[PDB]
C-alpha cells in the first residue's frame, strides 16, 4: 500500500487516478466498506461516514483523470486503509495519523 | 444590514493606478452583491461595474473594461477596486454600494441592482 | 400565484403525493428488497 | 449603455406644495428603474425600489410608479429636509451595464 | 485550473418533454427484450426486431 | 387521516450543472402559478453496506 | 425468399431455427415461389427512410457477391470448397452440427478460426488458377 502519514489537525490529500481524464465515476471506501465520498455525474456525493464533515473532493480535478479525498482536520481516529475504486480498478492507500 | 466603509484618499500622477477598497460589516459577505460608482465633480452617479460574491464575475461599463478590476477578499469581507491609466477625468469620490440577496448562500441569490448599503466616499485626485 | 418576497417568500412551493399509494408502493419494493 | 433623460434641474417647488420629478428612458424598462436622493457629502440613498417600491425607512410623502420608457415621482407635502437631487437609474440589461441619468433637483424659490 | 465564464442573456421559455423516439440508420436493427422480468444483465428469450 | 404527504420545495438560481463540472446563475421566479403534475415511475436507490 | 430471418441478408433462414432445419425449409419455400402458386408528411420521410434501406442492402448483396470471387464462389448463396475442414476448428460431426445447431451457435463456436479459414480458402483459389492455367498450354 501507499503509506501516507498526516498529523493531528493537518489536511491530508489521498487519491486516485485514471489513464482516461473525463467523465470518469469513482467511489472512495473505508476498510470497513463505508462509503465516504463518490462521484454521481458531476455531482459529489458523501455517504453514511464519520468523515462526512471533513471529507471532500477537488470537483475541477475531474476531468484530468484525478480524484482526491481531501480529510480535512484529521484526527488520530482516522487512521486507516482508504481504497479507491475508480472505473474497474482498486488502489489502496494507508493513512496513518 | 451592512455597513461599508471606505479607505483613505489618494492623489495620483496620470498613467498609474489607484486601489480603493470598501470593508464590508455587520452580516455575511457572501450574500451581499457590490457596485462600484465615480462622483465625478460636477457629474451624476456614474456607474463603473459590479461584482458577485458567489460566482466570483465582475461586468464592466464599457469604456472601462480595459481599465477598471473589481475583486474582493472574502475572509476580509473586503471590495476592492483598481483602476489604471488614471488622467485627470477620473477625479472623483469613488465608493462601493450594495444589496442584500436573499439566501444567496442556498442558492437563492437575486441578482439585484437596487443599491441600499452605501459607503461615505473616497476621494482619488491625480497631480 | 399567491407569494411574497422577503429581504433584509417566492422560492416557496410545495409537493402533494398520495399517502396510501406511497405507503403501498414502499411495501412492494420492500417485499422484493426481503427476497434479496 | 441606455441613456436617462429627466426633467429640468432647479425645480423651484416651494416647501408644503407637491414636487413632480421625471424620467424618461431611451428604451423600455420593465419596471427595472430606481431612484436615489442625493445631498452634498451624503450617500445617494435608495428611495424607490423598482418603479414604485418604497426603499426601507421612506416616507409616504416620496412615491412614484411608470412602465415603457416613461417614469414619474412625486413628492408629497413637500418638506426643506427633501432638497436634494434625484438621480433615476436602469437595470434591465444583461450583461451589466447599468445607467444613471443626471438627476433633477429641487430648489426654494428667492 | 482557472474559470471559464460566459456572461449571456436569460429569456425565459416553455419548457416541457416530447417522448423522442430512437430509430436505427439503414444498415442496422434493433433487438427488443420482451420478457416482463428482464433484470438487465441476463439473458432474454423472448427478442423482437424493431426499427 | 391526511392521506398526503407533502414536501417542501424551494426554486433556486445558482444551480451545479448535470452536464458537467461547473456552476451556473438563472434568473428568478416568475411571478404568477407554476404547476407541475407528475408521475413517479422509478426510484433510484442506494445501499449502506459494511462490516457493522 | 429474402425476408427470412426478418432481415434483408436472413435470406438463409429464420434466427433460431436449426442449420438443418433452415436450409430444408429454404429448398420449400424456393419451389412455391418458382411454381408461382392515411396521407401526411411522414410518409414521404419514411418512404425514402425505407427505400434507403432496401437500396443499400441490394448494394451489399452485390458487392458481396463480386468480392467472393476471390476464393472462388462469385455469384453464389451457397458455394463448395476444397479445404478440408482440419478438424481442430470444430470438433463435432456434420449431423451433430447441422440437426441441434442454430447459426449463431455455430459462428460463437468457431468464431476464433475464422480469419485462419478465410485465409486458406484464398491460398486455395490462387492456386487453382494458376494449376488451370498450366495445364492451357
Ligand atoms: C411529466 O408529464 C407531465 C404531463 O405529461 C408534465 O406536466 C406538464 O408540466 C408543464 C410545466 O409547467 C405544464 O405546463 C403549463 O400548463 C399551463 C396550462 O395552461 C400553462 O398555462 C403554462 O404556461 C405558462 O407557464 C409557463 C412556465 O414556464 C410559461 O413559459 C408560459 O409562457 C406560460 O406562462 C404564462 O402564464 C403564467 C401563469 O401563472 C404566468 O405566470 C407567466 O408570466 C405567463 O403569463 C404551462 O404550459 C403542463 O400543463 C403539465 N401538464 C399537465 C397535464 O399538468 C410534467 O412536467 C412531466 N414531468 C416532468 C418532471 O417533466
Ligand atoms: C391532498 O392534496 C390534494 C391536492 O393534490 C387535495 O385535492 C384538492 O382538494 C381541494 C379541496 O378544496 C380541491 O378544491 C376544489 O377544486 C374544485 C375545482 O373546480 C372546486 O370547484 C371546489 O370547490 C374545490 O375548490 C382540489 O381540486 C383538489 N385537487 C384535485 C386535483 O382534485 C386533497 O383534498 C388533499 N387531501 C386531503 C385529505 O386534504
Ligand atoms: C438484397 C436481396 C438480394 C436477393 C437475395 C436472394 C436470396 C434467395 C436464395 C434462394 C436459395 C434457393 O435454394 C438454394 O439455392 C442454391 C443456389 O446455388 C442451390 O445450390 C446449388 O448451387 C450451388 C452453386 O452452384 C452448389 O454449391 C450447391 O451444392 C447446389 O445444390 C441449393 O441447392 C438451393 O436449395
Ligand atoms: C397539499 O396538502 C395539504 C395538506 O397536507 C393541503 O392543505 C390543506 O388543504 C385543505 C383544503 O381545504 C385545508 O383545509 C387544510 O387546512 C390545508 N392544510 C394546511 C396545513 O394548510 C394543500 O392545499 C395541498 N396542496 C394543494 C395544491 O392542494
Ligand atoms: C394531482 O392532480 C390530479 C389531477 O390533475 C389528481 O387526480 C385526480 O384526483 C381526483 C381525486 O378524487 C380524482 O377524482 C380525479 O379523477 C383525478 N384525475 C385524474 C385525471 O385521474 C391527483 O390525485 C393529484 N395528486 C395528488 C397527490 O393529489
Ligand atoms: C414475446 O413478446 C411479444 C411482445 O409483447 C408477445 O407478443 C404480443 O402478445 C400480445 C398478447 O395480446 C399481442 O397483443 C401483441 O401484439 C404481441 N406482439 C407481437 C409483436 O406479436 C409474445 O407473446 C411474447 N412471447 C412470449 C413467449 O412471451
Ligand atoms: C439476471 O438473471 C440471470 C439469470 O437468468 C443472472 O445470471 C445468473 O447469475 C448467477 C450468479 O452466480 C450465475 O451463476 C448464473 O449462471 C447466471 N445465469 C446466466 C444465464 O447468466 C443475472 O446475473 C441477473 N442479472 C441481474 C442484473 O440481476
Ligand atoms: C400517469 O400514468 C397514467 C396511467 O395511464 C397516465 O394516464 C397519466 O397521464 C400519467 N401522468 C403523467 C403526468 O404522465
Ligand atoms: C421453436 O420451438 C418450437 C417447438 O415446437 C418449434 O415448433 C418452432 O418452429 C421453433 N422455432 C424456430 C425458429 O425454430
Ligand atoms: C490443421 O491441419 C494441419 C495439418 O498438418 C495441422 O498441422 C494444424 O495444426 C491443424 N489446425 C489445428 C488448429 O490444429
Ligand atoms: C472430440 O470427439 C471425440 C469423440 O470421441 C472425443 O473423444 C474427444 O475428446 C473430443 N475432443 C475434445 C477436445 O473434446
Amino acid at each position: 500500500k501507499k503509506v501516507v502519514l498526516g498529523k493531528k489537525g493537518d489536511t491530508v490529500e489521498l487519491t486516485c487516478t485514471a489513464s482516461q481524464k473525463k467523465s470518469i465515476q469513482f467511489h472512495w471506501k473505508n476498510s470497513n466498506q463505508i462509503k465516504i465520498l463518490g462521484n454521481q455525474g458531476s455531482f459529489l456525493t458523501k455517504g453514511p461516514s464519520k468523515l462526512n464533515d471533513r471529507a471532500d473532493s477537488r470537483r475541477s480535478l475531474w476531468d484530468q483523470g484525478n480524484f482526491p479525498l481531501i480529510i480535512k482536520n484529521l484526527k488520530i481516529e482516522d487512521s486507516d486503509t482508504y481504497i479507491c475504486e475508480v472505473e474497474d480498478q482498486k488502489e489502496e492507500v494507508q493513512l496513518l495519523v | 444590514q451592512v455597513q461599508l466603509l471606505e479607505s483613505g484618499a489618494e492623489v495620483k500622477k496620470p498613467g498609474s493606478s489607484v486601489k480603493v477598497s470598501c470593508k464590508a460589516s455587520g452580516d455575511t459577505f457572501i450574500r451581499y452583491s457590490f457596485t462600484w460608482v465615480r462622483q465625478a465633480p460636477g457629474q451624476g452617479l456614474e456607474w463603473m461595474g459590479r461584482i458577485i460574491t458567489i460566482l466570483d464575475v465582475a461586468h464592466y461599463a464599457p469604456h472601462l473594461q480595459g481599465r477598471v478590476t473589481i475583486t474582493a477578499d472574502k475572509s476580509t469581507s473586503t471590495v476592492y477596486l483598481e483602476l489604471r491609466n488614471l488622467r485627470s477625468d477620473d477625479t472623483a469620490v469613488y465608493f462601493c454600494a450594495g444589496v442584500y440577496e436573499g439566501e444567496a448562500d442556498e442558492g437563492e441569490y437575486d441578482n439585484n441592482g437596487f443599491l441600499k448599503h452605501w459607503g461615505q466616499g473616497t476621494l482619488v485626485t491625480v497631480t | 400565484n399567491n407569494n411574497t418576497r422577503k429581504s433584509i417568500n417566492i422560492r416557496q412551493a410545495h409537493c402533494n403525493i398520495s399517502k396510501a399509494r406511497w405507503n403501498e408502493t414502499l411495501g412492494q419494493i420492500v417485499a422484493k428488497l426481503e427476497e434479496q | 449603455e441606455l441613456e436617462l433623460t429627466q426633467s429640468p434641474a432647479t425645480l423651484s417647488v416651494s416647501p408644503g406644495e407637491r414636487a413632480t420629478l421625471s424620467c424618461r428612458a431611451s428604451e423600455s424598462v420593465s419596471s427595472d428603474l430606481a431612484w436615489y436622493q442625493q445631498k452634498p457629502g451624503q450617500a445617494p440613498r435608495l428611495l424607490i425600489y423598482g418603479a414604485s417600491t418604497r426603499a426601507t425607512g421612506v416616507p409616504a410623502r416620496f412615491s412614484g410608479s411608470g412602465s415603457g420608457a416613461e417614469f414619474t415621482l412625486t413628492i408629497s407635502s413637500l418638506q426643506s429636509e427633501d432638497f436634494a437631487v434625484y438621480y433615476c437609474q436602469q437595470y434591465n440589461n444583461w450583461p451589466p451595464r447599468y445607467t444613471f441619468g443626471q438627476g433633477t433637483r429641487l430648489e426654494i424659490k428667492r | 485550473c482557472n474559470t471559464s465564464v460566459i456572461t449571456q442573456a436569460c429569456p425565459k421559455v416553455s419548457f416541457e418533454p416530447i417522448p423522442i423516439h430512437y430509430c436505427a440508420p439503414a444498415g442496422f436493427a434493433i433487438l427488443k427484450c420482451n420478457s416482463k422480468t428482464f433484470n438487465g444483465s441476463g439473458p432474454c428469450t423472448n427478442v423482437s426486431t424493431v426499427q | 387521516g391526511e392521506q398526503n404527504i407533502t414536501l417542501q420545495c424551494r426554486i433556486k438560481q445558482i444551480i451545479n450543472m448535470w452536464q458537467g463540472v461547473g456552476k451556473a446563475m438563472y434568473a428568478p421566479p416568475i411571478r404568477g402559478q407554476i404547476r407541475c403534475s407528475s408521475n413517479i415511475t422509478g426510484l433510484l436507490l442506494t445501499r449502506d453496506g459494511g462490516r457493522d | 425468399a429474402v425476408g427470412l430471418g426478418a432481415f434483408i441478408l436472413g435470406f438463409l433462414g429464420a434466427a433460431g431455427s436449426t442449420m438443418g432445419a433452415a436450409s430444408m425449409a429454404l429448398t420449400v419455400q424456393a419451389r412455391l415461389l418458382l411454381s408461382g402458386i392515411q396521407h401526411m408528411l411522414q410518409l414521404t420521410v419514411w418512404g425514402i427512410k425505407q427505400l434507403q434501406a432496401r437500396v443499400l442492402a441490394v448494394e451489399r448483396y452485390l458487392r458481396d457477391q463480386q468480392l467472393l470471387g476471390i476464393w472462388g464462389c462469385s455469384g453464389k448463396i451457397i458455394c463448395c470448397t476444397n479445404v478440408p475442414w482440419n478438424d481442430s476448428w470444430s470438433n463435432k460431426t456434420i449431423n451433430e452440427i447441422w440437426d441441434n445447431m442454430t447459426w449463431m451457435q455455430w459462428e460463437k463456436e468457431i468464431d476464433n478460426y475464422t480469419q485462419h479459414i478465410y485465409t486458406l480458402l484464398e491460398v486455395s483459389q490462387i492456386q487453382q488458377e494458376k494449376n488451370e492455367q498450366e495445364l492451357l498450354e
